[PDB]
RNA sequence: GGUGAAAUUCUUGGAUUUAUGAAAGACGAACAACUGCGAAAGCAUUUGCCAAGGAUGUUUUCAUUAAUCAAGAACGAAAGUUGGGGGCUCGAAGACGAUCAGAUACCGUCCUAGUCUCAACCAUAAACGAUGCCGACCAGGGAUCGGCGGAUGUUGCUUAUAGGACUCCGCCGGCACCUUAUGAGAAAUCAAAGUCUUUGGGUUCCGGGGGGAGUAUGGUCGCAAGGCUGAAACUUAAAGGAAUUGA
RNA sequence: UUGUUGGUCUUCAACGAGGAAUGCCUAGUAAGCGCGAGUCAUCAGCUCGCGUUGACUACGUCCCUGCCCUUUGUACACACCG
RNA sequence: CCGACUUUGUGAAAUGA
RNA sequence: AUGUAAA
RNA sequence: AUCAGAGUGGCGCAGCGGAAGCGUGGUGGGCCCAUAACCCACAGGUCCCAGGAUCGAAACCUGGCUCUGAUACCA
């Protein structure tokens, strides 16, 4: 049985994609069947920003945010919930 | 351990708006250990913000140099340029495209220094296209003329005003008028500058820039 | 005055180090592990909000009134995010009463990495 | 990886009985 | 050295743990009626009662 | 430091952390895609040099010169082999710390060959689109990549336009995707797996129940590891594929 | 009679709140107290009912043990004790 | 192999007395 | 970790 | 052939006179649908044999019995 069409990746006119390693366990996996989450994310959790904005001598000084591009196995992206086993029918939907 | 350590003012040369960047500590000098000539290189990174009082400069963090200390004044020079990890993390997304260049250069005192620009290409307003990408062919030619502007706008005397064309985009700002019509090209800058090599001490150069 | 709080807070530790405008000069240099018994506990977020409030007593005792973040994960080849002490860790020194400048993650980040650790099947456990 | 293993049984005792052979030349 | 602080359950958040045995609650300073924080607290709890803190700085995460 | 928790290990001969500089060797982040190039394998830092290629354009030229192919030939990831060079990182083997009834494993520490390069071998991969190549016909659509043609209107351009960036339309050639049968199929699915009992476009390779077995033997290629060719005796009623309900 | 049982005197044992485990229970409830009925000639440390005194705790969760529905994988169908 | 003295003069600093 | 030969 | 060594719980082993245990194994409960694994307890010994001294011996000397290593050369 094949599960998918296009096989697990976005792989075609192409012969070789170059691998990548899992953030979580390190195993290597095509860039192209990574699970890649562009996370944007803040130093303080609104729970700490006005007590750390009350401590900035320069007024009008914005937090900045980290900057990551996060790349997970299917193992591991599976296991923290990031990608969810779905139905038959709504395998198909890629928004 | 503390109380045998004598602090020095930390300042800036003069085509720096705001001077005296902080506070920085020495042990007080013993037997061949000299406060003085001892450390005389101490390397200070300081936020262009925090250096000319404008905010709209909140990124490129200046990194600062100790060419000689005089009776507890640590006086600074110019050693280099950077981004903040964020305000480059910022720049560089998706469906758009990146353009690098280098090149080593001469000042007329002889500073060696590298310059990197970086720009990315802009989308037109009407745009219906998901993407804005150029071709190889034309990222080359946008990398030479990004070369080529960086060679003669420098070759200008010195970073006293070399720096003074860093401070306000001098250089980044005339990259696109210089090649608009080969691709539009936004936030166009210089991202980096490192310093390769510098004369010998020549005292002479240090107090007609610094105060 | 300003000092630089160089917070080194990965899993596993925390460091909360405090040096001069120069880093030549260290400071105060509290870590998460020396305020708890446990190996396990030397990551968690009280040990961490623990160090902070001993390093504002020590810089609150030597004159330095503001300090500059540079927040950092174990960056390299491993992790990018900073570990569960950090925002912890700078919770404090702003609610211990010293002020703070600019923030800055400052992870180390290959342009590319030489090999990871663990083999191409990774850690499996 | 129970066939490549069965593989790697075979490839052991053939190497085997050409060293026999060798042997008895 | 700690001073215990006086806060006042503005509201219920939900009851978390792995057996439920923890309401959680947000919390109103008495002496700044401005710090909203997590809290977590143990045996039956309502808005208007007022939970005794010996430490402050000790903040539940959302969903702890 | 490491972890589920630890321990091996390092550490007042100052470890870890912080800062300036140097060396070495690997790697080439983000940009980076249901995108490009290549016969496949494969191919991502800059620039220059050398030779090659597809597509598009053409009222250039030859004029059947072609398709596919036993024998024969070029290339062929990783590992592996022989010599040099290099030896950061990682790391088969090995050695330890954990775990465990045990643990020659997963986890943790240290590390050999190897990883990298030059010369020469090897010739195999789920080397996969599990789908040979050439040709015709056949259904609708929007994206996208390369070229060309056609439209005014717009720029941080441009001595002026013209071109370059962007918008719309058309053609050719690519990598694909979506919706649907009037089609096919055991079905899953497939716009090529369609134009099949209403069975014939050309051609190459290859299968004949499951094992024994890609084994024995002979040949042949290789330094070797091995590659290519490749049975039989015997045994057995099923093995297997797609889909359904339950557990 | 291998003492049906109820008396009287005498005999005065183990047991110092019970290890690893484990049951029932959310208001007239748990727990305490006794009564009636079944069996029955005699025998109630039992069961089925009854009333009397009368709380602590919780107003939740899916963690352990299980149940229902959906999605998903299966080489299971005497069905994972496969 | 190692130390002192000798060859063996000159003058400058830091901790030492 | 495992699960009648006793149909 | 002599001589060194060693005989202790079912087995492999420790035990410096006041004097008997370690691992594993046995037995009875628990956990499980049920076995292991895991949990809680319980019971073990002619200390090779016969002496002798010794406050007092499994140990210290002597005799007897059984397993093991050794050195036995110049001719
Ligand atoms: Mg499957
Ligand atoms: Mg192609
Ligand atoms: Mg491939
Ligand atoms: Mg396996
Ligand atoms: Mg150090
Ligand atoms: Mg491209
Ligand atoms: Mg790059
Ligand atoms: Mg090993
Ligand atoms: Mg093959
Ligand atoms: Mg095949
Ligand atoms: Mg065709
Ligand atoms: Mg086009
Ligand atoms: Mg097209
Ligand atoms: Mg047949
Ligand atoms: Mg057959
Ligand atoms: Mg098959
Ligand atoms: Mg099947
Ligand atoms: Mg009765
Ligand atoms: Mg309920
Ligand atoms: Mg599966
Ligand atoms: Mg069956
Ligand atoms: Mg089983
Ligand atoms: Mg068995
Ligand atoms: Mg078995
Ligand atoms: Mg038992
Ligand atoms: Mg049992
Ligand atoms: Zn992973």
């Amino acid at each position: 049985t094949f599960k998918r069409r296009n096989g697990g990746r976005n792989k075609h006119g192409r012969g070789h994609v170059k691998y990548i390693r899992c953030s979580n366990c390190a195993k290597c996996c095509p860039k192209d069947k990574a699970i890649k989450r562009f996370l944007v994310r803040n130093i303080v959790e609104q729970a700490a920003v006005r007590d750390v904005q009350e401590a900035c001598v320069h007024d009008g000084y914005v937090l900045p945010k980290l900057y990551a591009k996060v790349h997970h196995c299917v193992s591991c992206a599976i296991h923290a919930h990031i990608v969810r086993v779905r139905s038959r029918e709504n395998r198909r939907n890629r928004e | 351990p503390f109380t045998k350590k004598q602090w020095y003012d930390i300042k800036a040369p003069l085509l720096f708006t705001s001077r005296n960047v902080g506070k920085t500590l020495v042990s007080r000098t013993q037997g061949t250990k000299i406060a003085s000539e001892g450390l005389k290189h101490r390397v200070f990174e300081v936020s262009l913000a925090d250096l000319q009082n404008d905010e709209d400069q909140a990124y490129r963090k200046i990194r600062l140099r100790a060419e000689d200390v005089q009776g507890m004044n640590v006086l600074t020079n110019f050693w280099g340029m950077d981004f903040t990890t964020d305000k480059l993390r910022s720049l560089v997304r998706k469906w758009q495209t990146l353009i690098e260049a280098h090149v080593d250069v001469k000042t007329t005192d002889n500073y060696m220094l590298r310059m990197f620009a970086i720009g990315f290409t802009k989308r037109r307003p009407n745009q219906v296209k998901r993407t804005c990408y150029a071709q190889a062919s034309q990222i080359r030619q946008i990398r030479r003329k990004m070369v080529e502007i960086m060679v003669n706008q420098a070759a200008s005397c010195d970073l006293k005003e070399l720096v003074n064309k860093f401070i306000p985009e001098v250089i980044g700002k005339e990259i696109e008028k210089a090649t608009s019509s080969i691709f539009p090209l936004q936030n166009v800058y210089v991202r980096k500058v490192k310093i390769l090599k510098a004369p010998k001490f020549d005292l002479g150069k240090l107090m007609e820039v610094h105060g | 005055v300003f000092g630089v709080a160089h917070i080194f807070a990965s899993f596993n530790d925390t460091f909360i180090h405090v040096t001069d405008l120069s880093g030549r000069e260290t400071l105060v240099r509290i870590t998460g592990g020396m305020k708890v018994k446990a190996d396990r506990d030397e990551s968690s977020p009280y040990a961490a909000m623990l160090a902070s409030q001993d390093v504002a007593t020590r810089c609150k005792e030597l004159g330095i009134t503001a300090l500059h973040i540079k927040l950092r994960a174990t960056g390299g080849n491993k992790t990018k995010t900073p570990g569960p002490g950090a925002q912890s860790a700078l919770r404090a020194l702003a609610r211990s009463g010293m002020k703070i400048g600019r923030i800055e993650d400052v992870t180390p980040v290959p342009t590319d990495s030489t090999r990871r650790k663990g083999g191409r099947r990774g850690r499996r456990l | 990886m129970r066939a490549k293993w069965k593989k790697k049984r075979m490839r052991r005792l053939k190497r085997k009985r050409r060293k026999m052979r060798q042997r008895s030349k | 050295d700690t001073q215990v602080k006086l806060a006042v359950v503005v509201k219920v958040m939900g009851r978390t743990g792995s057996r439920g045995q923890v309401t959680q609650v947000r919390v109103k300073f008495l002496d700044d009626q401005n710090r909203l924080i997590m809290r977590n607290v143990k045996g039956p709890v309502r808005e208007g009662d007022i939970l005794t803190l010996l430490e402050s700085e000790r903040e539940a995460r959302r969903l702890r």
